[PDB]
């Protein structure tokens, strides 16, 4: 039970940080998809990568 | 001699809704039965639903073809949208092999990579990625899809080396049902319901309303005028001779809402309430909202409206009450997750609605048609 | 020869306007050629992909700024994860030790 | 009386009749069967209903 209830106050912490680190992650990739879009808006005419 | 709607036919009926398809290698005994009265079944289901019930050497299955698709309908198994890419992508490679052709996991693995279309690359060192693979083969092999030649994937989550010997079977085929023109024509999934609904314009609204109460759990008053509760409305009394004779449903209604109950559901069944947690808390919220007639009136459509805040002061309350006796998983979790979690478990009901604007929430009239209470004993004892 | 060169050089650049710039003088032939307008589309051309240039490496800054942040997610992922199952674990090891 | 009455009537129950027998139709298929049309008029002029 010891091992149980420590476990179980890592695993709240562990989630905050992922939810977090989430939060992170879910910003970068809104700003890199809207870069992208910018990109091959701009990039369209071109027969280029 | 002619065939009638029997004990058999009502089984065999039962049998094809509550799964995707029956497979003759695995489920002969259902497999016989639908068959005897696949001719009756296939009567029946033109006249009424306008279902294409497809019958086939190794396979039988009903195109369960939804009215207004929603949340619950889709494979559960599934959590994100990538899950859903990579399993498409991984019936894209299906195609390229034979039957009983044996593939290795690492094939698959690149073949998806490959092909799958996201602008964002799809990457095997993540550990979500490998996640996302497992769950969408585990589905795969759920319909037998692909047998499996000894191996685990299980282990692909913590071992990207993994390896894996896999099996195309024959189903692969005949997965996915055919679609109206050239398929690649449509731009938006909105687009295929106007065509499968082009097929059915004589007596579209009977085959609607039929649909609609045998699939989603409820059928919801859109507004006053909604065509498909006013066809309820007008013939209540023969739809509920009709499914009361051609199945075990018993037909309900309501001002604001209409459903099928069943009184002995069997064990493939899914049905409120269950052994989830969540539903317990749903139960409660449901008294609570019969004890304050005053305070959350309904409006004339049936809805109760709330916001955040009111919604999670509602879930303290019930904290505060019942709280004692819910599960563990949810007394010791802050009320916003509560209010998550309880939302996404009623939205599978279609018990409310989240609003898209306002974030402002819809409990809808079904909600009502159920409360429950701990054993006043144990109440007595939470006072202890 | 110096028109072999021009239609390499626009196939790499993708300049559309060479093969109508090149007609245009074409259909002069032998005039006093102005090629004010032709010189002003390669510079057009010049300066959009200098500006296609400068977002391709911000998106490249972003793309190795967003995949670290992937992977350091997917770690924390599979270390809750990780946990989770370590707990249900226990769990049933505790009920069978009651 | 049929012929004292004017036709504005006779477009009314016209009309009353007409959803009355598309009402009747759909009671009747309900059933499964084939509703004859001699059917749908025996169930439109149940006064009983």
């Amino acid at each position: 039970n010891v091992q149980i209830e420590k476990t179980g106050h890592q695993l709240e912490e562990q989630k905050k940080v992922l939810f977090q680190l989430d939060e992170q992650w879910k910003q970068v990739h809104g700003h890199l998809q809207v870069i992208k879009i910018q990109l091959h808006q701009e990039g369209r005419q071109l027969n280029l990568s | 001699q002619t065939q009638l709607f029997d004990e058999k036919a009502i089984q065999g009926m039962d049998i094809l809704f509550h799964h995707y398809w029956i497979l003759r290698a695995e489920q002969p005994e259902w497999y016989q039965l639908i068959r005897e009265r696949e001719k009756v079944l296939r009567r029946y289901l033109d006249e009424k639903f306008g279902l294409r019930l497809i019958v086939h050497q190794h396979f039988i299955k009903l195109e369960k073809i939804p009215v207004e698709p929603e949340g619950w309908m889709g494979i559960q198994d599934f959590q994100e949208p990538m899950d859903y890419a990579i399993f498409c992508c991984a019936l894209a490679f299906l195609e390229g092999k034979a039957v009983d052709e044996q593939f290795l996991l690492s094939e698959l693995c690149q073949e998806i990579q490959a092909d799958y279309p996201g602008d964002f690359p799809l990457d095997w060192t993540l550990y979500t990625h490998r996640k996302s693979l497992i769950r969408a083969v585990k589905v795969l092999m759920e319909f037998q899809l692909i047998r499996t030649i000894d191996g685990d994937i299980g282990r692909f989550d913590q071992n990207e080396e993994q390896e894996v010997l896999y099996e195309a079977s024959t189903y692969s085929r005949y997965f996915m049902r055919t679609y109206p023109d050239d398929f690649s024509s449509y731009q938006h999934w909105s687009e295929l319901l106007k065509e499968d609904w082009k097929l059915n314009q004589e007596d579209e609204r009977r085959k609607r309303v039929y649909r609609k109460l045998f699939f989603s759990p409820g059928l919801h008053r859109l507004d006053q005028q909604d065509p498909d509760f006013l066809y309820i409305r007008n013939y209540r009394n023969r739809l509920a001779e009709d499914i009361e004779k051609h199945s075990e449903y018993k037909l309900h209604v309501y001002k604001n809402t209409a459903f099928l109950s069943i009184a002995e559901p069997r064990q493939y069944q899914q049905v409120f309430p269950n052994s989830k947690a969540s539903t317990d808390i749903i139960l409660q919220l449901s008294k609570y909202i019969h004890g304050e007639p005053e305070r959350f009136k309904a409006n004339e459509n049936g809805e109760i409206l709330m916001t955040e805040g009111e919604f999670e002061q509602v879930v303290d309350d019930l904290r505060q009450q019942f709280g004692t006796g819910w599960a563990k998983y949810f007394r010791d979790m802050s009320t916003k997750g509560i209010r998550t979690e309880l939302l996404r478990a009623m939205k599978d009901w279609m018990m409310a609605e989240v609003d898209s604007e306002t974030s402002l929430i819809r409990i809808k009239s079904l909600t009502g048609v159920m409360t429950g209470e701990y054993p006043s004993d144990f109440q007595t004892g939470g006072t202890e | 020869d110096l028109l072999g060169e021009l239609q390499f050089d626009a196939e790499e650049a993708a300049f559309s306007e060479h093969e109508v710039n090149v007609h245009d003088f074409e259909r002069h032939q032998e005039e006093e050629f102005d090629f004010s307008i032709w010189i002003g589309e390669i510079g057009s051309h010049e300066q959009l992909l200098a500006n296609l240039n400068q977002l391709a490496d911000e998106e490249n800054r972003l793309s190795e700024e967003h995949n670290r942040l992937q992977r350091q997610s997917s770690e924390k992922k599979k270390e809750v994860d990780a946990i989770r199952k370590n707990l249900d674990h226990l769990a049933d090891w505790f009920t069978e030790e009651k | 009386n049929s012929k004292f009455l004017n036709e504005d009537d006779l477009n009314r129950i016209t009309k009353h009749f007409q959803s009355r027998i598309g009402k009747a139709k759909e009671l009747i298929q309900l059933r499964n069967e084939g509703s004859t049309l001699h059917q749908v008029l025996k169930e439109v002029l149940d006064y009983r209903k």
